[PDB]
Protein backbone atom coordinates (compact mmCIF):
# COMPACT_ATOMS: atom_id res chain seq x y z
CA UNK A 1 0.00 0.00 0.00
CA UNK A 2 1.30 3.77 -0.80
CA UNK A 3 1.21 5.58 2.51
CA UNK A 4 3.81 8.02 3.23
CA UNK A 5 5.00 7.87 -0.46
CA UNK A 6 3.86 6.26 -4.44
CA UNK A 7 6.30 3.14 -4.12
CA UNK A 8 3.42 0.49 -5.59
CA UNK A 9 3.20 0.22 -8.94
CA UNK A 10 -0.88 0.96 -8.15
CA UNK A 11 -1.76 2.24 -5.27
CA UNK A 12 -5.44 1.54 -5.66
CA UNK A 13 -7.33 -1.99 -6.01
CA UNK A 14 -9.69 -2.69 -8.91
CA UNK A 15 -13.49 -4.08 -7.48
CA UNK A 16 -15.58 -3.83 -10.86
CA UNK A 17 -18.27 -1.28 -11.12
CA UNK B 1 -7.45 -8.21 -38.37
CA UNK B 2 -8.22 -11.33 -40.00
CA UNK B 3 -11.67 -12.54 -38.10
CA UNK B 4 -13.47 -14.87 -40.39
CA UNK B 5 -12.30 -18.70 -41.12
CA UNK B 6 -13.78 -20.91 -43.79
CA UNK B 7 -17.10 -21.84 -42.61
CA UNK B 8 -17.51 -17.87 -41.37
CA UNK B 9 -16.73 -16.44 -44.55
CA UNK B 10 -20.02 -18.46 -45.84
CA UNK B 11 -21.82 -16.46 -43.19
CA UNK B 12 -20.16 -13.09 -42.98
CA UNK B 13 -24.01 -11.62 -44.18
CA UNK B 14 -25.76 -12.93 -40.85
CA UNK B 15 -22.50 -11.92 -38.84
CA UNK B 16 -22.42 -8.27 -40.29
CA UNK B 17 -25.63 -7.69 -40.51
CA UNK B 18 -25.69 -8.55 -35.68
CA UNK B 19 -22.77 -6.72 -35.31
CA UNK B 20 -23.70 -3.52 -37.38
CA UNK B 21 -27.04 -3.56 -34.47
CA UNK B 22 -24.18 -3.43 -31.68
CA UNK B 23 -22.36 -0.62 -33.54
CA UNK B 24 -25.78 1.16 -33.86
CA UNK B 25 -26.64 0.75 -29.69
CA UNK B 26 -29.28 -1.88 -29.90
CA UNK B 27 -27.18 -3.91 -27.52
CA UNK B 28 -30.48 -5.74 -26.33
CA UNK B 29 -31.18 -6.65 -29.73
CA UNK B 30 -27.85 -7.39 -30.63
CA UNK B 31 -27.60 -9.92 -27.85
CA UNK B 32 -30.36 -11.99 -29.21
CA UNK B 33 -29.17 -11.39 -32.63
CA UNK B 34 -25.82 -12.92 -31.79
CA UNK B 35 -27.05 -15.45 -29.44
CA UNK B 36 -29.37 -16.73 -31.99
CA UNK B 37 -26.34 -17.18 -34.51
CA UNK B 38 -24.88 -19.33 -31.53
CA UNK B 39 -27.16 -21.79 -31.74
CA UNK B 40 -27.58 -22.01 -35.39
CA UNK B 41 -23.85 -21.86 -35.91
CA UNK B 42 -22.32 -23.31 -32.49
CA UNK B 43 -19.06 -23.82 -33.64
CA UNK B 44 -18.65 -20.26 -35.40
CA UNK B 45 -15.87 -18.78 -33.87
CA UNK B 46 -17.06 -14.92 -34.97
CA UNK B 47 -20.65 -15.45 -33.67
CA UNK B 48 -18.93 -16.62 -30.47
CA UNK B 49 -17.30 -13.29 -29.98
CA UNK B 50 -19.75 -11.43 -31.19
CA UNK B 51 -21.91 -12.38 -28.35
CA UNK B 52 -19.49 -11.99 -26.12
CA UNK B 53 -18.87 -8.34 -27.02
CA UNK B 54 -22.45 -7.45 -27.03
CA UNK B 55 -22.37 -9.51 -23.50
CA UNK B 56 -19.74 -6.66 -22.65
CA UNK B 57 -21.15 -3.60 -23.99
CA UNK B 58 -24.19 -4.60 -22.52
CA UNK B 59 -22.10 -5.10 -18.55
CA UNK B 60 -21.09 -1.44 -19.18
CA UNK B 61 -24.47 0.02 -19.89
CA UNK B 62 -25.63 -1.58 -16.71
CA UNK B 63 -22.59 -1.07 -14.65
CA UNK B 64 -23.19 -4.73 -13.77
CA UNK B 65 -20.54 -7.19 -12.71
CA UNK B 66 -22.36 -10.36 -13.27
CA UNK B 67 -22.99 -9.64 -16.62
CA UNK B 68 -19.26 -9.10 -17.45
CA UNK B 69 -18.38 -12.21 -15.87
CA UNK B 70 -20.47 -14.08 -18.31
CA UNK B 71 -18.57 -12.08 -21.01
CA UNK B 72 -15.24 -13.13 -19.52
CA UNK B 73 -16.74 -16.55 -19.66
CA UNK B 74 -18.05 -16.34 -23.89
CA UNK B 75 -14.33 -14.77 -24.38
CA UNK B 76 -12.76 -18.49 -23.32
CA UNK B 77 -15.41 -20.20 -25.38
CA UNK B 78 -13.96 -18.79 -28.23
CA UNK B 79 -10.90 -20.11 -27.78
CA UNK B 80 -12.04 -23.71 -26.90
CA UNK B 81 -13.69 -23.80 -30.66
CA UNK B 82 -11.87 -25.40 -33.80
CA UNK B 83 -10.12 -23.67 -36.22
CA UNK B 84 -9.92 -20.10 -34.69
CA UNK B 85 -8.13 -17.75 -36.72
CA UNK B 86 -5.14 -16.56 -35.02
CA UNK B 87 -6.25 -12.59 -34.59
CA UNK B 88 -9.41 -13.94 -33.07
CA UNK B 89 -7.59 -15.93 -31.14
CA UNK B 90 -5.73 -13.18 -29.36
CA UNK B 91 -8.20 -10.44 -29.30
CA UNK B 92 -10.63 -12.66 -27.22
CA UNK B 93 -8.35 -13.83 -24.61
CA UNK B 94 -6.67 -10.22 -24.41
CA UNK B 95 -9.81 -8.95 -23.27
CA UNK B 96 -11.10 -11.50 -21.28
CA UNK B 97 -6.94 -10.79 -19.52
CA UNK B 98 -8.38 -6.82 -19.26
CA UNK B 99 -11.59 -7.18 -17.85
CA UNK B 100 -10.40 -9.89 -15.22
CA UNK B 101 -8.19 -7.00 -14.26
CA UNK B 102 -11.03 -4.36 -14.02
CA UNK B 103 -13.24 -7.17 -12.01
CA UNK B 104 -10.03 -7.84 -9.67
CA UNK B 105 -9.91 -11.14 -10.36
CA UNK B 106 -5.87 -10.48 -10.91
CA UNK B 107 -4.99 -14.28 -10.45
CA UNK B 108 -7.83 -14.88 -13.11
CA UNK B 109 -6.23 -12.53 -15.58
CA UNK B 110 -2.07 -13.89 -15.07
CA UNK B 111 -3.68 -17.65 -15.94
CA UNK B 112 -5.31 -15.86 -19.36
CA UNK B 113 -1.79 -13.90 -20.14
CA UNK B 114 -0.01 -17.34 -19.52
CA UNK B 115 -2.17 -19.09 -22.17
CA UNK B 116 -1.69 -15.61 -24.20
CA UNK B 117 1.95 -16.44 -23.76
CA UNK B 118 2.60 -20.21 -24.44
CA UNK B 119 -0.12 -19.80 -27.43
CA UNK B 120 2.07 -17.57 -29.29
CA UNK B 121 5.58 -17.36 -27.58
CA UNK B 122 7.10 -14.52 -30.08
CA UNK B 123 4.74 -12.12 -29.21
CA UNK B 124 6.73 -9.90 -27.32
CA UNK B 125 3.85 -7.37 -26.75
CA UNK B 126 1.73 -10.39 -25.09
CA UNK B 127 5.36 -10.74 -22.59
CA UNK B 128 5.03 -6.98 -22.11
CA UNK B 129 1.61 -7.43 -20.78
CA UNK B 130 2.54 -10.48 -18.76
CA UNK B 131 4.82 -8.75 -16.92
CA UNK B 132 2.32 -6.26 -15.87
CA UNK B 133 0.04 -8.64 -14.31
CA UNK B 134 2.38 -9.94 -12.33
CA UNK B 135 3.28 -6.22 -11.16
CA UNK B 136 -0.58 -6.09 -10.63
CA UNK B 137 -0.48 -8.93 -7.75
CA UNK B 138 3.00 -7.42 -6.23
CA UNK B 139 5.00 -10.36 -7.43
CA UNK B 140 8.21 -8.20 -8.84
CA UNK B 141 10.32 -11.29 -9.24
CA UNK B 142 8.46 -13.02 -11.84
CA UNK B 143 7.49 -9.35 -13.40
CA UNK B 144 11.69 -9.10 -13.44
CA UNK B 145 12.38 -12.39 -15.19
CA UNK B 146 9.40 -11.83 -18.06
CA UNK B 147 11.13 -8.19 -18.68
CA UNK B 148 14.62 -9.60 -19.25
CA UNK B 149 13.41 -12.40 -21.59
CA UNK B 150 11.71 -9.40 -23.39
CA UNK B 151 15.10 -7.12 -22.94
CA UNK B 152 16.69 -9.79 -24.56
CA UNK B 153 14.66 -10.60 -27.51
CA UNK B 154 13.72 -6.96 -28.32
CA UNK B 155 16.22 -4.88 -26.51
CA UNK B 156 15.38 -1.59 -27.58
CA UNK B 157 12.14 -1.90 -26.21
CA UNK B 158 11.08 1.35 -24.36
CA UNK B 159 7.73 -0.39 -22.12
CA UNK B 160 9.93 -3.27 -21.10
CA UNK B 161 12.96 -0.87 -20.20
CA UNK B 162 10.63 1.25 -18.27
CA UNK B 163 9.14 -1.50 -16.52
CA UNK B 164 12.50 -3.08 -15.85
CA UNK B 165 13.95 0.01 -14.17
CA UNK B 166 10.51 0.76 -12.04
CA UNK B 167 11.34 -2.43 -10.88
CA UNK B 168 15.24 -2.38 -10.54
CA UNK B 169 14.31 0.99 -8.37
CA UNK B 170 11.86 -0.61 -5.97
CA UNK B 171 14.36 -3.67 -5.17
CA UNK B 172 16.80 -0.18 -4.63
CA UNK B 173 19.59 -0.56 -7.21
CA UNK B 174 18.91 3.38 -7.42
CA UNK B 175 21.63 3.76 -9.72
CA UNK B 176 21.28 0.40 -11.76
CA UNK B 177 17.80 1.48 -12.33
CA UNK B 178 18.21 5.31 -13.84
CA UNK B 179 19.71 4.53 -17.38
CA UNK B 180 16.58 1.70 -17.94
CA UNK B 181 14.18 4.66 -16.83
CA UNK B 182 15.75 7.32 -18.79
CA UNK B 183 15.84 5.38 -22.37
CA UNK B 184 12.38 4.23 -21.92
CA UNK B 185 10.23 7.47 -21.55
CA UNK B 186 13.04 8.70 -24.51
CA UNK B 187 12.20 5.81 -26.29
CA UNK B 188 8.28 6.87 -26.76
CA UNK B 189 7.43 3.38 -27.41
CA UNK B 190 3.71 3.37 -26.48
CA UNK B 191 2.91 3.18 -22.84
CA UNK B 192 6.32 4.80 -21.83
CA UNK B 193 4.65 8.54 -21.30
CA UNK B 194 3.83 7.53 -17.87
CA UNK B 195 4.10 9.77 -14.73
CA UNK B 196 4.75 7.01 -12.86
CA UNK B 197 8.14 6.70 -14.50
CA UNK B 198 9.12 10.26 -14.60
CA UNK B 199 8.20 10.16 -10.71
CA UNK B 200 10.76 7.38 -9.93
CA UNK B 201 13.60 8.67 -12.39
CA UNK B 202 13.48 11.97 -10.66
CA UNK B 203 13.25 10.08 -7.19
CA UNK B 204 16.30 7.93 -8.43
CA UNK B 205 18.38 10.80 -9.67
CA UNK B 206 17.95 13.07 -6.25
CA UNK B 207 18.78 10.02 -4.22
CA UNK B 208 22.25 9.17 -6.07
CA UNK B 209 22.73 13.09 -6.90
CA UNK B 210 22.19 13.75 -9.90
CA UNK B 211 21.23 17.40 -10.30
CA UNK B 212 18.91 16.90 -13.46
CA UNK B 213 16.33 15.58 -11.20
CA UNK B 214 14.63 19.21 -11.84
CA UNK B 215 14.51 18.50 -15.63
CA UNK B 216 12.32 15.37 -15.24
CA UNK B 217 9.91 16.96 -12.89
CA UNK B 218 9.37 19.71 -15.12
CA UNK B 219 8.84 17.41 -18.20
CA UNK B 220 6.36 15.46 -16.33
CA UNK B 221 4.91 18.71 -15.43
CA UNK B 222 4.69 19.74 -19.50
CA UNK B 223 3.10 16.84 -20.64
CA UNK B 224 0.11 16.65 -17.58
CA UNK B 225 1.82 14.29 -15.30
CA UNK B 226 2.00 16.90 -12.49
CA UNK B 227 0.57 19.95 -10.84
CA UNK B 228 3.99 21.33 -10.54
CA UNK B 229 7.55 21.01 -10.23
CA UNK B 230 6.88 20.33 -6.53
CA UNK B 231 3.34 18.72 -6.34
CA UNK B 232 3.84 15.48 -7.99
CA UNK B 233 0.84 13.23 -6.85
CA UNK B 234 -0.29 10.77 -8.95
CA UNK B 235 -4.42 10.31 -7.77
CA UNK B 236 -5.10 13.66 -7.88
CA UNK B 237 -8.81 15.78 -7.87
CA UNK B 238 -8.21 18.58 -9.77
CA UNK B 239 -8.37 21.98 -8.59
CA UNK B 240 -8.23 21.76 -4.97
CA UNK B 241 -6.20 24.30 -3.64
CA UNK B 242 -2.55 23.71 -3.73
CA UNK B 243 0.07 25.05 -0.94
CA UNK B 244 2.53 23.96 0.72
CA UNK B 245 1.97 24.72 4.07
CA UNK B 246 -1.77 25.82 5.88
CA UNK B 247 -2.72 27.36 9.04
CA UNK B 248 -5.96 25.79 11.15
CA UNK B 249 -8.09 28.69 10.06
CA UNK B 250 -7.68 27.90 6.64
CA UNK B 251 -8.26 24.22 6.84
CA UNK B 252 -11.56 24.80 8.94
CA UNK B 253 -11.09 22.09 10.76
CA UNK B 254 -10.92 24.18 13.60
CA UNK B 255 -12.69 21.93 16.35
CA UNK B 256 -10.48 19.27 15.56
CA UNK B 257 -7.08 21.40 15.67
CA UNK B 258 -8.63 22.87 19.22
CA UNK B 259 -9.24 19.26 20.81
CA UNK B 260 -5.88 17.81 19.77
CA UNK B 261 -3.90 20.96 21.45
CA UNK B 262 -5.88 20.64 24.18
CA UNK B 263 -5.53 17.14 24.68
CA UNK B 264 -2.43 16.77 23.88
CA UNK B 265 -0.71 15.05 27.21
CA UNK B 266 -3.21 12.64 27.02
CA UNK B 267 -2.05 11.01 23.39
CA UNK B 268 1.66 11.90 24.25
CA UNK B 269 1.16 9.43 27.14
CA UNK B 270 -0.70 6.69 25.68
CA UNK B 271 2.01 6.48 23.05
CA UNK B 272 4.75 6.60 25.44
CA UNK B 273 3.30 4.08 27.39
CA UNK B 274 3.11 2.01 24.34
CA UNK B 275 6.89 2.75 23.74
CA UNK B 276 7.30 1.17 26.77
CA UNK B 277 5.04 -1.98 27.53
CA UNK B 278 4.16 -2.69 24.16
CA UNK B 279 6.78 -1.49 21.33
CA UNK B 280 6.18 -4.59 19.08
CA UNK B 281 3.11 -2.29 17.70
CA UNK B 282 5.18 0.14 16.56
CA UNK B 283 6.25 -1.28 13.09
CA UNK B 284 9.14 -0.04 10.86
CA UNK B 285 8.77 2.52 8.18
CA UNK B 286 8.35 0.43 4.87
CA UNK B 287 8.69 2.42 1.93
CA UNK B 288 12.22 2.58 1.52
CA UNK B 289 11.89 6.60 2.00
CA UNK B 290 14.94 6.45 4.53
CA UNK B 291 18.76 7.37 3.32
CA UNK B 292 19.19 6.22 6.82
CA UNK B 293 18.40 5.77 10.67
CA UNK B 294 15.53 4.55 12.62
CA UNK B 295 11.56 5.44 11.97
CA UNK B 296 8.66 3.59 13.18
CA UNK B 297 5.11 3.70 13.14
CA UNK B 298 2.00 3.01 14.98
CA UNK B 299 -1.48 2.86 13.16
CA UNK B 300 -4.65 3.38 14.58
CA UNK B 301 -6.76 4.38 11.63
CA UNK B 302 -5.78 3.21 7.97
CA UNK B 303 -7.93 3.88 5.19
CA UNK B 304 -10.81 5.06 6.66
CA UNK B 305 -10.84 1.93 8.68
CA UNK B 306 -10.43 1.18 12.68
CA UNK B 307 -7.41 -1.08 13.75
CA UNK B 308 -9.29 -3.01 16.78
CA UNK B 309 -6.61 -4.44 18.05
CA UNK B 310 -4.39 -1.14 18.09
CA UNK B 311 -6.78 1.09 19.61
CA UNK B 312 -6.59 -1.28 22.99
CA UNK B 313 -3.60 0.18 23.07
CA UNK B 314 -4.06 3.62 23.38
CA UNK B 315 -8.15 3.63 24.04
CA UNK B 316 -8.31 7.06 25.34
CA UNK B 317 -6.98 8.37 22.11
CA UNK B 318 -9.45 6.57 19.84
CA UNK B 319 -12.59 7.42 22.02
CA UNK B 320 -11.31 10.87 21.42
CA UNK B 321 -10.72 10.76 17.69
CA UNK B 322 -13.95 9.05 16.67
CA UNK B 323 -15.78 12.47 17.05
CA UNK B 324 -14.20 14.01 13.76
CA UNK B 325 -15.74 12.06 10.93
CA UNK B 326 -13.07 14.32 8.77
CA UNK B 327 -10.02 12.23 9.72
CA UNK B 328 -11.30 9.01 10.47
CA UNK B 329 -13.43 8.98 7.40
CA UNK B 330 -10.24 9.58 5.10
CA UNK B 331 -9.52 6.91 2.62
CA UNK B 332 -7.08 8.56 1.72
CA UNK B 333 -4.85 8.90 5.27
CA UNK B 334 -3.98 7.15 8.75
CA UNK B 335 -3.91 8.37 11.88
CA UNK B 336 -0.88 6.73 13.53
CA UNK B 337 2.04 7.91 15.98
CA UNK B 338 5.39 8.52 14.30
CA UNK B 339 8.61 7.79 15.98
CA UNK B 340 12.04 8.74 14.87
CA UNK B 341 15.53 8.81 16.25
CA UNK B 342 19.09 10.36 15.78
CA UNK B 343 21.08 10.05 12.80
CA UNK B 344 17.56 9.89 10.62
CA UNK B 345 17.44 11.37 6.87
CA UNK B 346 13.77 10.48 5.24
CA UNK B 347 14.79 11.67 1.44
CA UNK B 348 12.60 14.23 -0.36
CA UNK B 349 9.27 12.47 -1.47
CA UNK B 350 5.77 13.11 -1.95
CA UNK B 351 2.58 10.92 -1.06
CA UNK B 352 0.44 9.48 -3.15
CA UNK B 353 -2.63 12.19 -3.65
CA UNK B 354 -3.49 15.46 -3.34
CA UNK B 355 -6.98 14.54 -1.23
CA UNK B 356 -5.32 14.76 2.01
CA UNK B 357 -3.88 17.64 4.47
CA UNK B 358 -1.55 16.36 6.76
CA UNK B 359 -1.28 17.22 10.17
CA UNK B 360 1.46 16.55 12.67
CA UNK B 361 1.19 17.29 16.57
CA UNK B 362 4.40 17.20 18.48
CA UNK B 363 4.52 15.25 21.40
CA UNK B 364 8.11 14.66 22.33
CA UNK B 365 9.94 17.58 20.52
CA UNK B 366 13.82 17.45 21.54
CA UNK B 367 15.10 21.41 21.29
CA UNK B 368 17.75 21.06 18.38
CA UNK B 369 17.87 18.43 15.73
CA UNK B 370 14.57 17.97 13.73
CA UNK B 371 13.18 19.89 11.11
CA UNK B 372 10.69 19.76 8.43
CA UNK B 373 10.93 20.69 4.95
CA UNK B 374 8.16 21.16 2.69
CA UNK B 375 8.16 23.00 -0.72
CA UNK B 376 10.95 25.78 0.06
CA UNK B 377 10.12 26.62 3.48
CA UNK B 378 11.69 24.50 6.47
CA UNK B 379 9.82 24.57 10.20
CA UNK B 380 10.23 22.68 13.60
CA UNK B 381 7.49 21.35 15.34
CA UNK B 382 6.35 22.57 18.85
CA UNK B 383 4.94 20.49 21.71
CA UNK B 384 1.75 20.47 21.78
CA UNK B 385 0.99 22.64 18.90
CA UNK B 386 -0.23 21.02 14.89
CA UNK B 387 1.62 21.97 11.95
CA UNK B 388 -0.41 21.58 8.88
CA UNK B 389 0.91 20.48 5.37
CA UNK B 390 -0.02 19.31 1.87
CA UNK B 391 2.42 16.21 1.98
CA UNK B 392 1.22 16.03 -2.00
CA UNK B 393 4.63 18.36 -2.10
CA UNK B 394 8.11 17.73 -2.11
CA UNK B 395 8.87 17.16 1.79
CA UNK B 396 11.95 16.21 3.06
CA UNK B 397 13.03 15.39 7.30
CA UNK B 398 15.77 14.89 9.46
CA UNK B 399 16.28 14.46 12.75
CA UNK B 400 19.76 14.98 14.20
CA UNK B 401 18.93 15.65 17.79
CA UNK B 402 19.85 13.62 20.68
CA UNK B 403 17.17 11.93 21.89
CA UNK B 404 13.68 10.64 19.95
CA UNK B 405 10.99 12.46 18.39
CA UNK B 406 7.69 11.71 18.83
CA UNK B 407 4.69 13.28 16.70
CA UNK B 408 1.16 11.86 16.04
CA UNK B 409 0.01 12.50 12.59
CA UNK B 410 -3.54 12.61 11.25
CA UNK B 411 -4.55 12.92 7.95
CA UNK B 412 -7.62 15.05 7.22
CA UNK B 413 -9.98 15.32 3.94
CA UNK B 414 -8.89 18.24 2.25
CA UNK B 415 -11.33 20.86 2.83
CA UNK B 416 -12.74 21.50 -0.68
CA UNK B 417 -13.99 18.36 -1.31
CA UNK B 418 -17.34 17.94 -1.79
CA UNK B 419 -19.41 15.28 0.07
CA UNK B 420 -20.02 13.36 -2.52
CA UNK B 421 -16.25 12.53 -3.65
CA UNK B 422 -15.65 11.79 -0.34
CA UNK B 423 -17.77 8.95 -0.34
CA UNK B 424 -16.88 7.78 -3.46
CA UNK B 425 -12.80 8.31 -4.07
CA UNK B 426 -10.91 4.79 -4.04
CA UNK B 427 -9.54 4.16 -0.72
CA UNK B 428 -5.57 4.68 -0.78
O1 LIG C 1 8.24 13.18 10.44
C1 LIG C 1 7.54 12.14 10.42
O2 LIG C 1 7.22 11.44 11.42
C2 LIG C 1 7.04 11.71 9.03
C3 LIG C 1 7.36 12.69 7.93
C4 LIG C 1 6.62 12.49 6.63
O3 LIG C 1 7.20 12.26 5.59
C5 LIG C 1 5.07 12.61 6.62
O4 LIG C 1 4.53 12.92 7.69
O5 LIG C 1 4.53 12.37 5.53
FE1 LIG D 1 5.89 12.02 3.86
Amino acid sequence: KCKDGLGEYTCTSLEGF
Amino acid sequence: PKLLNKFDKTIKAELDAAEKLRKRGKIEEAVNAFKELVRKYPQSPRARYGKAQCEDDLAEKRRSNEVLRGAIETYQEVASLPDVPADLLKLSLKRRSDRQQFLGHMRGSLLTLQRLVQLFPNDTSLKNDLGVGYLLIGDNDNAKKVYEEVLSVTPNDGFAKVHYGFILKAQNKIAESIPYLKEGIESGDPGTDDGRFYFHLGDAMQRVGNKEAYKWYELGHKRGHFASVWQRSLYNVNGLKAQPWWTPKETGYTELVKSLERNWKLIRDEGLAVMDKAKGLFLPEDENLREKGDWSQFTLWQQGRRNENACKGAPKTCTLLEKFPETTGCRRGQIKYSIMHPGTHVWPHTGPTNCRLRMHLGLVIPKEGCKIRCANETKTWEEGKVLIFDDSFEHEVWQDASSFRLIFIVDVWHPELTPQQRRSLPAI
